[PDB]
């Protein structure tokens, strides 16, 4: 597996423009874009509102925060059975690929992932908050 | 084809399930581990859709609950009944209705409560009632309690075969799914049968029994000296005593000369000038116009033969370029899903009952009605109060059918859905016109209340500083008195003396005179546009956004009612339409209060007062007072509690106990509206702890109530409270001054 | 030293009333603010934090702060 | 450690059945860290009934 | 951004990751339990707090943990 | 002071202003010490004294304060 | 009929018929004994 | 007597008080027949007004400078003065129905603990196991001193409690 690129020319799934689309933050600091690949033409629920037909192919949906891609691929991947994968683009073009980042998708293990923010011991072996007085910053007991 | 689809014995009658408590959820048959499990035993019990998936099952078990909620409204009329023949004043009201205050309960003579048996005259002694069955039964003919004792048991009757019909049609013969998809047959059948006959059966009552015996009542003779309706019915010539026209029997009806029944069926108009209710003649030719009307209505919609209309044809038909395919779907949603025909119905049946409220204040249509001004205030307010609650339940279950009915993949680029595809730009306009009314209705009370402190009142809004008249309204009103004379040319009178003219009193006191609209109506009218289009905003909000927003673009799968989605992406408590609903209720009980509180100034204001000049209760104080907060707090609220804080020692002391009480329960709720279960389930822990010290922990583990409980026992209580106490101080106050 | 009677005891229990309990929703937040059975970690978000989610039953105003906001309406 | 059936007591301060009684599943013989499952005739604030614990945190009374 | 944590007591039930509705959580090889599971927080900068992870982990005390920390536009949930 | 006592609006305005001084200055108190159980407390600095006997029996504390509440309440 | 008294057993049941019979067994003390402030 | 209060016998507003509520149910009553319901219910109300006032003079309660009742709550200075009817003997009357009811309670929930359904019978009640247990209940104090004294009575530290105890 080898990390995709974005096809700009993917055409768009039917639909007859809402309210609750982009604003300003896709101008000046970021949108996100996900797209798949239908099996046939059929209706979804767009998750700012309002029914679309996908097209028969390649699709191209283009959205403002990541749970709004993270619903619609939920959405796509438990009712139609699909793969899809969506990405994060800025204003200058620059394109951020995520989800599945290791190209397996995160609800089953795969080999070569590092583990991030892991403590290794339990809850109740946390220090007390006297022991984290004056540091730079607020930190909680459970930062170290 | 239109046909009878009944399958044979579904549901043994047995007592089993009744011993298995939450046997209907698969959740909570397992039984209680937990205290939550109660709650939720009696929250879902009748959520008949978290029960089966099956549409067919659901619609059997709503028919059935249907029929039992009729026999206990049978239950109900009958107990009515039999307390006004039994424990009441009725035939001695009957004979001095001017000086006897309507009484049918009678409390028992135990720990001083006898106090309450007052005295309301006729030689009885009880509670004075205030629902208005007295006027119902004298307008319908009733003279004796055997009638009346007859009637309760035929309506006990009535409800134990509605018991029985609910058993039947739920465990012997209950109906198939495509029963009751029929709707086509069911309007046919409703319009027809249920509002025609309906009507035109009340008409025939009224003609044959309500006019001769309330003609003979306006008379004068003693009612037990009054012939008995049968006896109206079997001897002809006595009605043709009283109105010729029933000499020549049926044969103008048949012959087409219908003018000669203008004895019984007039267009007087007005009130019956020593009775002070609408002309029952008027009342029988409406019915018989109604009947004819809705039996036309009837004949509308294709069953088993080729003529009739077909209502997805209709809906199918009325596309337009800026709608798109319009109304196409609309009939499969509302043949398929039972929460958006409640939505529709609890709408439609609010708003009707607010109607019934403003039409029977404004045209009082039962004898000796207007003058019992206890009666009035009560029968505007209840049924104002009613319809506000269906129009909150209608936004509910609107937000239920969104979340849990809506498909798309049979619902596609449909009215429904540029709704939803253009609800922020809807919510945004509702947003700024909400604030708009809020700024200039509001603000004009504040402004008042700051030239008025300031020692400034030639620069309040009022009817002698800056005056706000309200143009529209009196023009409305003076064309409306005017219509008798050129756009209705067959009526005696006007249809209602508000709108201007002379005036009409009965035993001295007002029934009705023409109601003048100045600058405080003006500002009482726009602050209930205001509060009327916030209570809409919040109930439309929540049902356009049950499904998704920008905050929540699954809310969806998290159900209807939900607390919400935990602390981050900075809170979201109260995201849920439920919550919507819960706000709603709210602001219904805000606006529908001040309504209630517009009606009873003005009415004690401007209407109604005893005649000599018309010396009104408050003496007309409502043109320069209700233009400021002040005023409504010292001349309103302030001024007509007297009645109910002094009435200890007396009949009307309960009032006074219950204003008590209700100010209590309102208080009670904020514990529950302000807090939050998280300090409960712990205070929770330390006396479960205190429990398993003493080995009296109970196996049912103790749990604070959720949070979505934790608003709903809030609101409850709320309204409870609020309501209670304008209903302790409007009955004091009213059956006092009155 | 003013006469006092029956309303004077009435209104003195009431007020020990409104003292036990101010004092009931103050000390319980002084002593469940290191952690409850509800929320064992409790010591770990601080004093002031909103809530722990709708997780667990729901855990509204769990934190000592919130405890403070209980009782001042009690005060 | 302790076998199957058998009554415990847990030690763990941070649990909702610390200081209280369950019976035991089984006990994993692996290198597992939490092998000793013990079910709960209560369940907790998020329904469950079930956890896993350390040899040092049951006790068999 | 948000402090999100993983403790040891992980039987790698998977119930966190299918809960996030961000797609911050994922499970690594492990081997301190039967499942060979544990789960990860590499992407905490998009974790909003929404305590879903939380709520979907059976242990007992919980084994994910959110603390709110600095907010910024995408732990706020804006679209704008 | 002089004329004190006949100023009746005086005599109202003070005392109802220093009670409610009180008041939030009283519940300020608790809320700075369970602030002090939050932040300040090291246990292992306390192991054995009386302010780590009153987290020992903290439930008792509780429940007797919710028995006396409830009881002021009802009766 | 074994169901309908387990039914008559449950906890809203069993609530209403003793506190009829508690509030009825004040109810006739207080008639019979009319205003008992004392003793 | 006791805190300057007069005897109600004595009090002269206690008297004032009987002949007002009298005159105010005489002005109810004139306006009937002789023989008729509503006379017989307010002159049924004089008769246990009447019987109510010559009842709370009789039993030498203490009234104040307005005329109504007042009731002392001291043991020593109830049991001197003759005053224990009021609060004393009802506050053991209380004690013993009260403890009554949390000892049936509390033996109706050690009973059902020891089935394997005690949450099926805490929602469905074993109605004669409780007649039985409310039957044998009248000798709760003793049986309290005994399961006091024996210390089956309490709990140990087998109790459910947080990490900080
Ligand atoms: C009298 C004989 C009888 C018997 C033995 C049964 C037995 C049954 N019915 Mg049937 N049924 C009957 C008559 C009977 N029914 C009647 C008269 C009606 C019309 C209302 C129905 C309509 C009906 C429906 C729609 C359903 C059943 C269902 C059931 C089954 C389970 C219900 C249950 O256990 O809860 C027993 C419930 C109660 C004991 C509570 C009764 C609630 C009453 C009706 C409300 C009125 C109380 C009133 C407002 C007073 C309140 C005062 C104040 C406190 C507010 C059970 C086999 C259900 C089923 O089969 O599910 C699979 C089901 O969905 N029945
Ligand atoms: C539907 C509304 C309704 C309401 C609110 C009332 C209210 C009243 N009635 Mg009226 N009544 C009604 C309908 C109603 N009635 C009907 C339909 C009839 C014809 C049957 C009557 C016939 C009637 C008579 C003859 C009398 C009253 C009386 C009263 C008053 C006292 C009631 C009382 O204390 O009973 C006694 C209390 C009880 C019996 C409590 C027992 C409740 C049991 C234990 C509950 C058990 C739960 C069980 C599972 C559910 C019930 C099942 C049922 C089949 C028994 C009270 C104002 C009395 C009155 O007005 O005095 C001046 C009186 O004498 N009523
Ligand atoms: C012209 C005949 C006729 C009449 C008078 C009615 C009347 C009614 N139906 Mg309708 N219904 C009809 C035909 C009719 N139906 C047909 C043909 C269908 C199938 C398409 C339905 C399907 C249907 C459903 C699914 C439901 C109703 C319901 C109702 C009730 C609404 C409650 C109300 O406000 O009434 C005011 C109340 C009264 C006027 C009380 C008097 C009622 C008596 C029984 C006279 C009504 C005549 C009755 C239909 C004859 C039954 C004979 C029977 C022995 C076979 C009302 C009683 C609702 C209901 O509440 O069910 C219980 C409901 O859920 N109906
Ligand atoms: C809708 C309700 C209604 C009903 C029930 C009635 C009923 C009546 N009207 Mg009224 N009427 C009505 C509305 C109604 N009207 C309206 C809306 C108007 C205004 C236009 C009038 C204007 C009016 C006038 C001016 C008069 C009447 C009259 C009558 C009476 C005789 C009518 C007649 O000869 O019918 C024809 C006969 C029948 C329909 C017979 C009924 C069928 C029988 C019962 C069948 C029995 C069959 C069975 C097998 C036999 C029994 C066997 C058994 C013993 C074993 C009758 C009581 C007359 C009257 O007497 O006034 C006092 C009269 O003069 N009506
Ligand atoms: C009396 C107390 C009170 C007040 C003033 C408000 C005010 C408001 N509510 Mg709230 N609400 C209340 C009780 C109150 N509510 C309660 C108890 C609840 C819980 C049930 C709610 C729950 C609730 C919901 C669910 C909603 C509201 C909404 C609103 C806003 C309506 C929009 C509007 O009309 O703007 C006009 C502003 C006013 C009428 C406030 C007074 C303005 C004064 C008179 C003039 C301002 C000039 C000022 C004097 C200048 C000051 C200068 C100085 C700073 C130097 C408005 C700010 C709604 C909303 O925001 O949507 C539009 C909405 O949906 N509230
Ligand atoms: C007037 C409104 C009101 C009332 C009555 C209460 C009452 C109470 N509060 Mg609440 N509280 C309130 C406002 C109120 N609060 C507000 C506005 C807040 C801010 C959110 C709080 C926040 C709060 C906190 C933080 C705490 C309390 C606690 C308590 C309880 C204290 C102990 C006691 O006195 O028991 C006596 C009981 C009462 C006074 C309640 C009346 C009970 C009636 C008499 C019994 C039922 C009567 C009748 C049979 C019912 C029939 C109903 C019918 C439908 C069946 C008591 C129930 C504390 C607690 O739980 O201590 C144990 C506690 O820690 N309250
Ligand atoms: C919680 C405080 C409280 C207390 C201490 C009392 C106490 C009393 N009330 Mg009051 N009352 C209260 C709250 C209270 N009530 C509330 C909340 C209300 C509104 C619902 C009332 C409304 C009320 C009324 C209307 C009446 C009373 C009456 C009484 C007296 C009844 C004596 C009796 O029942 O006979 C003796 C009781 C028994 C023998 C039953 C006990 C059975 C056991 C086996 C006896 C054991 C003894 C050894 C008693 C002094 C009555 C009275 O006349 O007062 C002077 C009376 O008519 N109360
Ligand atoms: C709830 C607290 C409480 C309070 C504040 C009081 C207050 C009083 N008690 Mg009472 N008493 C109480 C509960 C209380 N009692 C209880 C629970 C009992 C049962 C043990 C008694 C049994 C009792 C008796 C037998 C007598 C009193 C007496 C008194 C009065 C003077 C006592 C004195 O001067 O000693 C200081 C007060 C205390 C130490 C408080 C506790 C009271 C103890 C229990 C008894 C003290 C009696 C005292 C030594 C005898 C003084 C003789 C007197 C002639 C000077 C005083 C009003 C005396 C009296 O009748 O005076 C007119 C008296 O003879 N009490
Ligand atoms: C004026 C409204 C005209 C409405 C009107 O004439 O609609 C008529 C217009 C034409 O519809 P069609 O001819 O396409 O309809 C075909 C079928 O769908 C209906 O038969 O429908 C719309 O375009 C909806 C757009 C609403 C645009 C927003 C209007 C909001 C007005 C809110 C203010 C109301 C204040 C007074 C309330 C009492
Ligand atoms: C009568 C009299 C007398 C006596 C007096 C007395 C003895 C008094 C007492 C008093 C007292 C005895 C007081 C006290 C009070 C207390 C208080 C008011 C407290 C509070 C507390 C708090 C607030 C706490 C806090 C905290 C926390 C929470 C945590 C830790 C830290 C701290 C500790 C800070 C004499 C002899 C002179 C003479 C005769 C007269
Ligand atoms: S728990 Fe209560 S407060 Fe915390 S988020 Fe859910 S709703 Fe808002
Ligand atoms: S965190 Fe809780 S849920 Fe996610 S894996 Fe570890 S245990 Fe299973
Ligand atoms: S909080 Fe919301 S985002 Fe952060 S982990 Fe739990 S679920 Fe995923």
């Amino acid at each position: 597996w080898t990390v995709p690129t974005l096809n700009p020319d993917t055409p768009s799934p039917i639909f007859g423009g809402s309210t609750g689309g982009l604003l300003r933050k896709a101008q000046t600091e970021e949108f996100y874009v996900i797209t798949w690949e239908a099996k046939k033409e059929q209706i979804f629920e767009m998750p700012t509102g309002g029914a679309a037909i996908m097209r028969q192919g390649p699709n191209l949906l283009k959205f403002g925060k990541k749970e709004q891609c993270l619903a619609l691929t939920t959405q796509l991947r438990n009712k139609f059975k699909l793969t899809p994968c969506f990405y994060r683009v800025f204003p200058d073009g620059k394109v951020q690929y995520l989800h599945p980042a290791d190209g397996v998708y995160p609800e089953k293990v795969n080999a070569g992932r590092v583990g991030a923010n892991q403590n290794m011991r339990r809850i109740g072996q946390n220090v007390n908050p006297i022991k984290v007085k004056f540091s730079g910053r607020m930190m909680s007991p459970a930062e170290i | 084809k239109v046909k009878i689809a009944v399958d044979r014995n579904p549901v043994e009658t047995s007592f089993e399930k009744w011993a298995k408590p939450g046997h209907f959820s698969r959740t909570l048959s397992k039984g209680p581990n937990t205290t939550t499990w109660i709650w939720n035993l009696h929250a879902d019990a009748h959520d008949f859709d978290s029960h089966t998936s099956d549409l067919e099952e659901i619609s059997r078990k709503v028919f059935s609950a249907h029929f039992g909620q009729l026999g206990i409204i049978f239950i109900w009329l009958s107990g009515m009944y039999f307390h006004g023949a039994r424990f009441s004043n009725y035939e001695a009201w009957l004979s001095d209705p001017t000086h006897i205050k309507p009484s049918a309960q009678v409390v028992w003579p135990i720990v001083g409560q006898e106090i309450l048996n007052g005295d309301v005259g006729g030689g009885f002694q009880g509670i004075q009632i205030t629902s208005g069955f007295f006027q119902l039964w004298r307008a319908s003919g009733i003279t004796s309690e055997l009638q009346l004792y007859t009637t309760a048991i035929g309506g006990l009757v009535m409800a134990a075969a509605m018991f029985f019909a609910g058993w039947f049609h739920y465990h012997k013969a209950a109906p198939k799914l495509e029963w009751f998809q029929n709707v086509e047959s069911m309007l046919n059948h409703h319009l027809g049968g249920l509002l025609g006959l309906g009507s035109l059966a009340w008409a025939g009552h009224q003609i044959h029994v309500s006019l001769p015996v309330n003609k003979l009542l306006d008379a004068g003779v003693d009612p037990k000296e009054i012939p008995l309706p049968h006896d109206l019915l079997l001897n002809r010539a006595i009605m043709a005593d009283l109105y010729p026209s029933f000499a020549k029997g049926i044969a103008p009806f048949f012959t087409l000369n219908w003018s000669e029944y203008s004895d019984f069926l007039t267009f007087k108009g007005g009130l019956n000038p020593v009775t002070g209710g609408l002309w029952l003649s008027d009342t029988a030719h409406h019915h018989v116009a109604i009947a004819v009307l809705f039996l036309v209505a009837g004949h509308m919609y294709r069953t088993n033969w080729g003529i009739g209309h077909s209502m997805k044809e209709i809906l199918e038909a009325h596309r337009g370029p800026f709608t798109g395919e319009g109304h196409v779907g609309l009939y499969e949603i509302l043949t398929t899903s039972w929460h958006a025909q409640l939505a529709i119905n609890l709408a439609l049946f609010g708003s009707l009952s607010i109607i019934v409220a403003h039409h029977m204040y404004a045209m009082p249509p039962y004898p000796y009605l207007a003058t019992d001004y206890g009666t009035q205030l009560s029968l505007f307010t209840h049924h104002t109060w009613i319809g506000g609650f269906c129009i909150v339940g209608a936004g509910a279950h609107a937000a239920i059918f969104m979340v849990r009915d809506y498909d798309p993949t049979n619902n596609y680029n449909n009215l429904l859905d540029r709704v939803i595809r253009h609800r922020d730009a809807i919510i945004s306009h509702l947003n700024w016109v909400c604030i708009f009314l809020g700024f200039h209705s509001f603000g004009l009370y504040i402004h008042n209340d700051t030239m008025s402190a300031l020692g400034r009142p030639q620069d309040m809004f009022s009817d002698t500083a800056i005056q706000l008249q309200p143009v529209f309204a009196q023009w409305i009103q003076n064309t409306h008195f005017l219509a008798p004379q050129l756009t209705a040319p067959n009526a005696l009178a006007a249809t209602s003396l508000t709108w201007g003219g002379d005036l009409v009193a009965v035993g001295g006191k007002v029934a009705m005179m023409p109601i003048s609209l100045g600058t405080s109506d003006f500002m009482v009218h726009h602050i209930h546009a205001f509060t009327i289009h916030v209570t809409v905003l919040i109930l439309l909000k929540g049902v356009l956004f049950a499904r998704s927003s920008r905050l929540i673009p699954d809310k969806a799968n998290l159900g209807f009612r939900f607390p919400c989605d935990g602390p981050g992406r900075g809170g979201t408590c109260q995201v849920s339409a439920w919550d919507h609903v819960f706000l709603g209720l709210f602001w219904m009980y805000n606006s529908l209060s001040i309504v209630i509180f517009h009606f009873s100034w003005k009415m004690q204001s401007d209407v109604w007062g005893t005649v000599t000049g018309v010396s009104h209760i408050t003496g007309g104080n409502f043109a320069q007072s209700a233009n400021t907060i002040n005023g409504w707090l010292r001349d309103f609220l302030w001024a007509q509690s007297s009645q109910v804080i002094q009435s200890y020692g007396s009949a009307l002391s309960a009032y006074g106990l219950i204003f008590l009480g209700a100010h209590f329960v309102w208080a009670f709720s904020l514990m529950f509206l302000f807090s939050g279960r998280g300090y409960w389930q712990e205070l929770i822990e330390s006396i479960v702890w205190a429990h398993n010290k003493l080995k009296v922990a109970p196996a049912i583990q103790p749990r604070a109530l959720s949070i979505t409980q934790g608003r709903a026992v809030g609101v409850a209580h709320y309204l409870l409270g609020g309501i209670a106490t304008t209903w302790s101080f409007f009955l004091a106050r009213i059956i006092s001054v009155g | 030293f003013l006469t006092i009677g029956p309303g004077d005891f009435l209104v003195h229990h009431a007020i020990a009333l409104g003292l036990h309990t101010t004092t009931l929703i103050l000390v319980k937040g002084a002593l469940d603010a290191r952690g409850s059975k509800l929320m064992p970690d409790k010591k770990d978000f601080g004093y002031s934090f909103p809530c722990d989610g709708p997780g667990r039953g729901g855990t509204c105003d769990i934190s000592a702060y919130d405890a403070f906001y209980l009782a001042v309406f009690w005060m | 450690g302790p076998k199957r059936g058998s009554l415990v007591k847990i030690l763990r301060p941070e649990s909702y059945w610390f200081n209280q009684v369950g019976k035991v599943v089984s006990v994993d013989q692996s290198g597992v860290r939490y092998p000793v499952v013990v079910r709960f005739e209560n369940q907790n604030y998020a329904g469950v009934t079930t956890n896993n614990y350390a040899l040092d945190e049951v006790v068999a009374a | 951004a948000h402090i999100v944590k993983i403790y040891d007591t992980c039987i790698g039930c998977t119930q966190c990751v299918r809960a996030c509705p961000l797609d911050v959580l994922e499970m690594v090889p492990w081997d301190g339990c039967k499942a060979s599971q544990m789960a990860s927080a590499p992407r905490t900068e998009d974790c909003v707090g929404c305590k879903r992870c939380e709520t979907a982990c059976p242990t007992d005390f919980l084994s994910v943990r959110v603390y709110l920390g600095s907010e910024s536009t995408r732990s706020m949930g804006l679209s704008y | 002071y002089a004329f004190q006592a006949i100023d009746f609006t005086t005599q109202a305005a003070l005392y109802t202003h220093h009670q409610y001084i009180a008041g939030f200055i009283m519940c300020g108190a608790f809320a700075h010490g369970a602030i002090f159980f939050i932040r300040d407390y090291d246990p292992e600095q306390n192991k054995g004294n009386v302010l780590a006997r009153m987290l020992d029996h903290k439930e008792a504390l509780i429940s007797h304060l919710s028995w006396v509440s409830l009881f002021l309440g009802f009766h | 009929m074994k169901d309908f008294t387990t039914y008559l057993s449950t906890a809203p049941v069993i609530a209403t018929i003793w506190f009829t019979f508690t509030a009825g067994l004040l109810i006739e003390i207080n008639r019979y004994f009319p205003d008992p402030l004392v003793f | 007597d006791i805190a300057g209060l007069t005897p109600c016998s004595e009090s002269k507003a206690y008297a004032k008080l009987e002949k007002k509520e009298l005159k105010t149910l005489e002005k109810r009553l004139k306006q009937y027949e002789a023989d008729s319901a509503p006379a017989v219910a307010l002159k049924a109300t004089m008769e246990r007004t009447k019987a109510r006032f010559a009842n709370y003079a009789k039993a030498g309660l203490l009234c104040g400078n307005d005329g109504l009742p007042h009731l002392i709550a001291d043991p020593g200075l109830a049991l001197k003065y003759g005053h224990a009817g009021e609060v004393f003997i009802p506050t053991f009357g209380f004690l013993y129905v009260a403890g009554y009811i949390g000892y049936v309670g509390r033996q109706y929930l050690i009973a059902v603990k020891g089935e394997a359904k005690p949450t099926d019978k805490e929602i469905i009640i074993d109605v004669p196991l409780a007649t039985k247990l409310a039957w044998q209940g009248a000798g709760w104090p003793l049986a309290a001193v005994q399961e006091l004294q024996r210390g089956t009575l309490l709990e140990k530290e087998e109790n459910i409690t947080v990490s900080p105890r």
